């Protein structure tokens, strides 16, 4: 029985998780990316002198 | 839920990952070749896109060779393959012990997770030969014609071979469930098995508490065949965490032999030239290779050991044949099971004759050899005139002192099923039937008068358990003649 | 299913000499090495089944005499 | 877009490329859908399972059906997913191909029925039956000598004149009496005339009522063959599943699986393994024969006729059916012969599940004595041969005198051989027989005639039969 | 199999090329080779046609493809005579692979929500061409609106991730 | 200053390509030594010996130990020779890999000592010795029927547990002290704790500092079990040219380099041959084998076990292995399951040394009547099968009843055997078998229980057994 | 017994293909009258010549062999 509860409760967050990752993409879409563009950019060289 | 979650959301910081990736090329039958993977190393690890692995076994000039690790009817020609950067790990540690997993090493009972730290590699080289000792050490089954006739010690490799449903598992959970005293941790490997079977296995090892220090690794009949070749070397690379530390550990292969046709299965699918019975030219090395990483170190490696019980099915008895002779060849000792004895009624049905240890009787316990080599010198006398002397009067020798004395000896060595008994009464009662005891207790009565002769011990005699717990050695033998003979009065011979 | 005549060195005489092509009537050069075995391209003008000398001084038999090399 | 062209055609052997990206998955289906444009060509419906990835966007699929007729260039439909075939209660009382399409004239089942795939995975270790528990059949020599087990694999020896399908037949209508379940008859590569034999049997007999039949037959490619168990089992796994109820699923002549299997391999182009068969033949015979198993839902128990090719039992095709077995019926012509039906030997036939941490303690004794007094009642036939059948000793004419009450108290009055004899027939529960061998064998009735305990169930039957004869 | 063969034959042109001193010359009359047989399909199924003797193919190859170098002409060919001709485009591949290999040119593949300024990609080149070890560096640019937000290059078999895959490996972990 | 790539990796066969004109020879060693620059890389130590040209500047080898971790495009330094193992006084007392390193963590051998190459050519024809004289051995069967050979191949062919490497450890205790000269151990393919229980008993019995020690065991890739019996065959070889000296030279399942050679053989590239193995099961085998042998400087007195697969004596590396020994015992699982220990077949056991003007004329008619009698109790077995003792005619219940006793007065009890039955052990001398044999056959112990033969030394044993019995 | 016999014949000096297509000319006579109610008899001399016949038309086509090289 515990180990039910404790799956029941792992597939909730499961579920949760899910709901706002794709909730998270559509603001992401949503908001203005030009911002954005020049950011990854410099994230981009970031990574590169990092590795 | 919601704690965790922002914690998390704090704690995090970004990265750009690295993927090293290849295409596909072929899938088929359970083996996949692709294009890319230019860093890949040989025996690595390699990824799908759906999430199943692969083993990387051939790097040819432009492709690379890989082993699919799960079902292969999800992969596709197009997928892309990354990488992992490790060669062929299985999770290790003491967080692994009472599950059951597949030989990835995920958990397939459905408990949770496997939280472990540490990992070892599936192909490890074996111990030196410096590196190892001698068995000296009893490893204790329980069966009473195991520990008396064909002893095994801690760190040999004992085949157990016979036809099928001749008892193999049986004397395997014997023996698992046997360990819960000492300080052996075992493990069970179920290769091609019926699922059903291992499931019924689990639960009577759950019975008998024999899940607190056992690991069940299960690959089943329905699993294909990489998940079936890579079954007992997960089986070692779960054990060796152990060895290494200084523990001491028992594994179990059910049907080795069904590791051999997996193989063969796989390399046929690569299209290897096969050789006798059609088996590749390196079925040898697959289980040399496992069976010699099982051996008992010496003090200056920690002192730990590795004894293997590996299973070969033969068809009619036929122990000339090449899985057999391969896996006799490499382990130190068999027992062999007959389906004559078992039919006949004879449980455990070893055949005292074709069964044999060789580092056993350097593992027997100071009192057991002393007691069970007339033990064994009876039972051969007495299977090999039974077969002769059927029809026909006899010397009175050779119809009492022989006949009447062998049929005790078949009456003792029989056991009921997951009851092991401990080594002290199982040397007191072959004294009691090597002794000449037994030959004024009528033969259909021998195994009540042992079951009434423990609980006699139990409670009157256990000065003389206690002695050979501590000393090893036997007792007095007027003082344990006169338990025996006092027991004998109260025994009822109906 | 690779040729063994199709080696980068001797494709490249081969791109080289396309025009004129020169003759290996007498010598030749080895393709493979193994096991008491040789292939080779060139001998344009062996026999089958001939004394054949290496550098080395080594006699070796022209069994097999395909398209582009000698066995 | 997922339309293919066809490459290669080879015997059964067919080869369709599809652009990059859109490949599809091992073991799903491609239909053929092709009507003939003009006089130089063949209309064409035929579906293909694909088998391997040979690169260059092309798939090397297997033929259900005949390739006569197809031309490279062909457009194939992929339906994305494998053989879908009808499940639920329109399948009972139905006889169906490979393709889950009705043989039968009666109609066609509709585009809205539930299909489910033909290749799934086994179900897992969590979701299995922990305990082993007996399958009731009724039929006393099975339940009392070779006890079935919910979830067992279970070979038939015998066939041709021994009361095979009779024996099937009543299993079909005790198990969907008592249980509640139905039966799933899958016909694996058997000729086309015992198939409608046995369809008219079960057609007259009202037992077909309650089971559904799969017929894969002879004249059918070996891709076709091969998927006829799997198919049958998926009808099966439907009352496992959804409804939870125990179900039969018989699998007439489970050595033409393999051999099918082999002949898909040769086609395939595989190198071939021990003997004549295919490397994966442990691997195929795994993935059938762990889906018939024991879980929290209900079960699926098979009763499995086995050929044994050479009459070697050390063969590879019987020693790998032979480790998923779990008890045999031998059936014999010598107890059809004498007049016991039905004819299982009881000393060949043997069980995993007769013993004692099973059944109990009562079953397994009163069985073993059973079985020691069959073994030296034939033991003492040479003796009544070479002696006569009197002046042996008075042990032995006791033994010979309870030993053929019993061989004759094996036998039943099947519901099936009610048309032909007249009489009921018996739902004998197993406490019940367990009480009547008890009974026989403790000498109860030793005064009765012997001809009382032909062709009863119970023993207050046999009370009444001898009080009216 | 092919593209061993075709390595094979390429770096024997190569070495031709590199010993005539004319890399420039064979580099651009092979990229004209591979565009004139990836305009047109049914080319190679003319010459694998079997009525057509083997000097008509060789007279159609040297009045077809006239204008290109002679190592390459005698390389088509030899390809010809060794019925050899369906690998063309994998040598081309496969020689410009060796070609960019020599000059030091590396061919990297960039997804990004938004089209990148050559500045970015100047930039770009001038991080990755210390990375891989290569002199200069090459980018193709393809938008695929399905990502948001950021960048994923991919040089060779090796992918530089980091536009969306973020968030993904936000929720594996979270779950 | 010229190193090659990786190209490919199969298993334990790696190919190498190199630069034009710089490629090795064949059987010249390779090293590869990474240095694992990243977290997805492993640190490597592999030996590669070459075995085939592949044309394109390739070459196609053969690993000593596992490629597990090999990246494509790893560079591989040439040696410019063969494997070189070290040799001289430094190998006494030492134990050694394939690679000729000591594994007896006793040290490491200095860099300027000698190493000579693996690979070698034959000793020629007029190298050769050719004298016969028995080795004597202390064992019945052998002393009696097929006498070994001081300076000769010897092969101990048997199945999978019939007593080979126990009769292998009996001809170490019963010859190696007494030889006065080195002995050397090649263990191929041999269980690892056979090697040190051998090691601790050489410790144990002083042989040790007159032995040198090579283990290839069956833990190894088949890369090295190929090599293991080269490297214990150039250290024998060593002492008997260099130093003229006698050398015993043990070698235990020699099955092994032809089935290491077999493993290897189909990712060579090369057709399947008769039944699984290579097309050069001979050429491989032979090139090892004929140099083994005694030459005008020294003589190696060369016993080998040989396994037998399934039992199977028709199998072609047990078949092609027979033309290369001087005497062979060939052991039966049908005897060691009889309790005959040494389960040595007597009539298909062969020797040189079994001629008149070598062990005599009394030693030879003993050994051909008890052959004779042997081989009609063998042609009467069918008769006994099924009609029994009944119906033979008071010749041949004689010949049945003498032959049970001669079989069971070949066993006998070893003193390595005294682990397994509690017995002593015994050395019985070539004399009193005879004697003891010929009293047999004369009838002089007809009397006697035939139990009371089993497991026992000389001939007063059996008295004094079958006194103990109640005779 | 020919007024109601029909005789399909291939003999050994025929074409392979001729031996491998001689019964199923023989069930398609023998259909026709079977789909009109009469009653065949239908008598292969010697399948096992047509399963030799199918072998070899098999392996000349190079289709991969099995037991006996049969397809
Ligand atoms: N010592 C024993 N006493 C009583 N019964 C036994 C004993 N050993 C085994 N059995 C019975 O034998 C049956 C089969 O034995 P077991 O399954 O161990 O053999 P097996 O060779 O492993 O079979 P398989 O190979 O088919 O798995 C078991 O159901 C068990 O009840
Ligand atoms: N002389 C002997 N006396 C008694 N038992 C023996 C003798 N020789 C062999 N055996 C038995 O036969 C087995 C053979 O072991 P071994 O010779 O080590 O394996 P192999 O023959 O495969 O090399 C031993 O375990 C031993 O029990
Ligand atoms: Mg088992
Ligand atoms: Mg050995």
């Amino acid at each position: 029985i515990e180990r039910e509860k404790e799956q029941a409760m792992a597939a909730l967050r499961e579920q949760v998780a899910s709901l706002s990752v794709l909730i998270a993409s559509k603001v992401i879409e949503k908001e203005l990316t030009e911002q954005d563009q020049r950011k990854l950019i410099e994230a981009y060289i970031k990574d590169v002198q990092e590795v | 839920i919601s704690a965790l979650i922002k914690q998390q959301i704090e704690n995090y910081e970004s990265q750009i990952q690295v993927s090293d990736v290849g295409t596909v090329i072929q899938v088929g039958d359970g083996i996949a070749r692709a294009h890319g993977l230019d860093n890949v190393m040989s025996g690595e690890l390699v990824e799908f896109a759906n999430g199943v692995m692969g083993m990387a076994l051939n790097l040819e000039e432009n492709n690379v060779g890989i082993v699919i690790l799960g079902p292969y009817t999800g992969i596709k020609e197009g997928d892309e393959v990354r990488r992992t950067g490790r060669i062929m790990e299985v999770p290790v540690g003491e967080a692994l012990i009472g599950r059951v997993v597949n030989p990835l090493g995920q958990p397939v009972d459905g408990l949770g997770p496997v939280e472990t730290t540490e990992t070892r590699p599936i192909e490890s080289p074996a111990p030196g030969v410096m590196d190892r000792r001698s068995v000296h050490e009893p490893l204790q089954t329980g069966i009473k014609a195991i520990d008396a006739l064909v002893p095994i010690g801690r760190g040999q490799r004992e085949l157990i071979i016979g036809d099928r449903q001749t008892g193999k598992t049986s004397v395997a959970i014997d023996t698992i469930i046997n360990q819960k005293d000492q300080n052996m941790i075992s493990i069970y490997v179920a290769i091609g098995q019926k699922e059903s079977t291992v499931r019924t296995v689990v639960e009577t090892l759950r019975k008998h508490g024999a899940l607190d220090y056992t690991i069940v690794v299960t690959a089943s009949a329905s699993q294909p065949a990489p998940l079936l070749f890579l079954a007992p070397y997960a089986g070692v690379a779960m054990g060796e965490y152990f060895m290494y530390k200084g523990k001491h550990v028992l594994v179990v292969y059910d049907d080795l032999s069904k590791q051999a046709a997996a193989y063969r299965e796989l390399s046929l699918l690569l299209r290897r030239p096969p050789g006798r019975e059609a088996y590749p030219g390196d079925i040898f090395y697959l289980h040399s290779r496992l069976l010699e990483r099982a051996a008992k170190l010496s003090d200056a490696k920690g002192g730990g050991s590795l004894t293997a019980l590996p299973f070969v099915e033969t068809q009619a008895g036929d122990i000339s044949a090449y899985i057999p002779t391969n896996v006799i060849s490499i382990t130190d000792g068999q027992i062999f099971l007959q389906s004559d004895l078992f039919f006949s009624g004879v449980r455990p049905a070893i055949n005292a004759g074709l069964s044999v240890s060789r580092v056993g009787g350097a593992a027997q316990i100071k009192a057991m050899k002393k007691v069970a080599g007339t033990l064994r010198l009876d039972l051969a006398a007495y299977r090999e005139l039974e077969a002769f002397a059927q029809f026909g009067s006899d010397l009175d020798k050779a119809t009492q002192a022989k006949l009447a004395r062998g049929a005790r000896t078949v009456e003792v060595l029989k056991q009921d099923l997951h009851q092991p008994i401990p080594v002290e009464k199982q040397v007191l009662i072959i004294y009691a039937l090597t002794r000449g005891f037994l030959d004024d207790i009528p033969v259909e009565d021998v195994r009540r008068f042992e079951k009434e002769f423990y609980l006699f011990l139990d409670q009157n005699g256990q000065h003389l358990l206690e002695h050979i717990r501590t000393t090893k050695d036997l007792p007095n033998e007027d003082d344990l003649n006169k338990a025996i003979e006092a027991f004998k009065k109260t025994f009822v011979v109906s | 299913s690779i040729r063994a005549e199709e080696i980068s060195a001797l494709i490249k005489q081969q791109i080289e000499n396309y025009e004129s092509q020169i003759q290996v009537s007498d010598v030749g050069t080895v393709i493979q090495v193994g096991d008491g075995i040789a292939r080779a391209h060139g001998l344009d003008n062996v026999m089958s089944g001939e004394l054949v000398e290496f550098a080395n001084g080594v006699m070796g038999m022209a069994l097999n005499l395909e398209e582009n090399n000698v066995g | 877009m997922t339309r293919g062209r066809v490459i290669q055609v080879m015997g059964p052997v067919v080869d369709v490329k599809f652009e990059n990206g859109h490949l599809p998955a091992i073991y799903n289906a491609l239909k053929i859908q092709h009507k003939a444009r003009n006089e130089n060509e063949v209309d064409i419906d035929l579906t293909l399972e694909v088998a391997l990835h040979l690169g260059d966007d092309t798939v090397r699929t297997i033929a259900m059906a005949s390739t006569d007729g197809l031309i490279r260039g062909m457009e194939v439909i992929d339906t994305g997913a494998p053989i879908s075939v009808p499940v639920g209660e329109v399948t009972l009382g139905r006889v169906f191909n490979v393709l889950g399409e009705p043989i039968d004239l009666e109609g066609d089942i509709p585009a809205d029925a539930r299909r489910d795939p033909i290749h799934r995975p086994a179900p897992k270790f969590e979701e299995l039956a922990t305990e082993v528990e007996i399958l009731e059949t009724g039929i006393k020599v099975v339940d009392l000598l070779a006890p079935y087990i919910k979830g067992g694999k279970i070979g038939l020896f015998g066939g041709a004149g021994v009361g095979k399908t009779v024996l099937i037949q009543e299993l079909i209508h005790n198990i969907a009496q008592e249980h509640g379940g139905i039966s799933v008859f899958a016909g694996v590569g058997e000729r086309t005339r015992e198939g409608n034999d046995l369809y008219h049997e079960m057609k007259d007999s009202g037992v077909i009522s309650k089971t559904a039949m799969v017929f894969g037959q002879m004249n059918e490619p070996p891709g076709a063959r091969m998927r006829v168990a799997l198919t049958g089992l998926t009808m099966a796994e439907y009352f496992r599943d959804e409804q939870g109820q125990d179900v039969l699923l018989f699998i007439d002549n489970i050595f033409r699986f393999t051999q099918a299997g082999s002949e898909v391999s040769a086609l395939l182009g595989r190198m071939p393994s021990a003997v004549g068969y295919q490397p994966t033949l442990a691997t195929e015979m795994g993935q059938l024969q762990e889906r018939i198993t024991s879980t929290a839902k209900g079960s699926i128990t098979s009763i499995q006729a086995i050929y044994v090719p050479a009459d070697d039992y050390t063969d590879p095709a019987p020693a790998t059916t032979f480790s998923h077995l779990d008890a045999t019926t031998n059936l014999e012509r010598k107890l059809a012969e004498m007049g016991i039906y039905p004819a299982v030997d009881p000393l060949a036939s043997t069980s995993r599940a007769l013993a004692p941490e099973i059944v109990g303690e009562e079953h397994y004794q009163v069985a073993r004595k059973v079985q020691q007094t069959l073994q030296r009642y034939k033991e003492l036939q040479d003796i009544i041969a070479i002696l006569g059948m009197d002046e042996l000793s008075d042990e032995d004419k006791l033994v010979v005198h309870r030993a053929r009450r019993i061989q004759f108290f094996l036998s039943q009055n099947f519901h099936v051989a009610e048309q032909f004899t007249g009489q009921p027939g018996s739902y004998v529960p197993v406490k019940e027989t367990v009480r009547g061998f008890k009974e026989i064998l403790e000498g109860k009735y030793d005064h009765l005639p012997e001809d009382a305990f032909r062709l009863v169930g119970r023993i207050e039957e046999v009370v009444e039969k001898a009080k009216a004869m | 199999n092919q593209e061993v063969i075709a390595k094979r034959y390429a770096s024997a042109l190569f070495q031709i090329a590199l010993e005539q001193g004319q890399l420039d010359r064979i580099e651009e009359d092979v990229r004209a080779v591979r565009q004139a047989l990836a305009e047109n399909g049914e080319f190679l199924s003319l010459l694998s046609y079997p009525k057509l003797s083997l000097d008509q193919k060789k007279a159609l190859i040297a009045e077809a493809f006239a204008g290109v170098s002679t190592p390459v002409q005698n390389t088509l060919l030899l390809l010809l005579e060794r019925h050899r001709f369906g690998l063309v485009p994998e040598l081309a591949e496969q020689f410009l692979a060796l070609v960019d290999d020599a000059r030091g040119i590396a061919k990297a593949v960039a997804y990004s929500a938004r089209p990148l300024t050559d500045e970015e990609l100047r930039a770009l080149s001038d991080v990755f061409a210390q990375k891989v070890g290569k002199q200069t560096l090459e980018i193709e640019n393809i938008i695929d609106p399905e990502l948001i937000g950021g960048v994923r290059l991919r040089i060779g078999n090796r992918i530089y991730d980091g536009s969306v895959s973020g968030q993904l490996e936000r929720i594996r972990r979270q779950l």
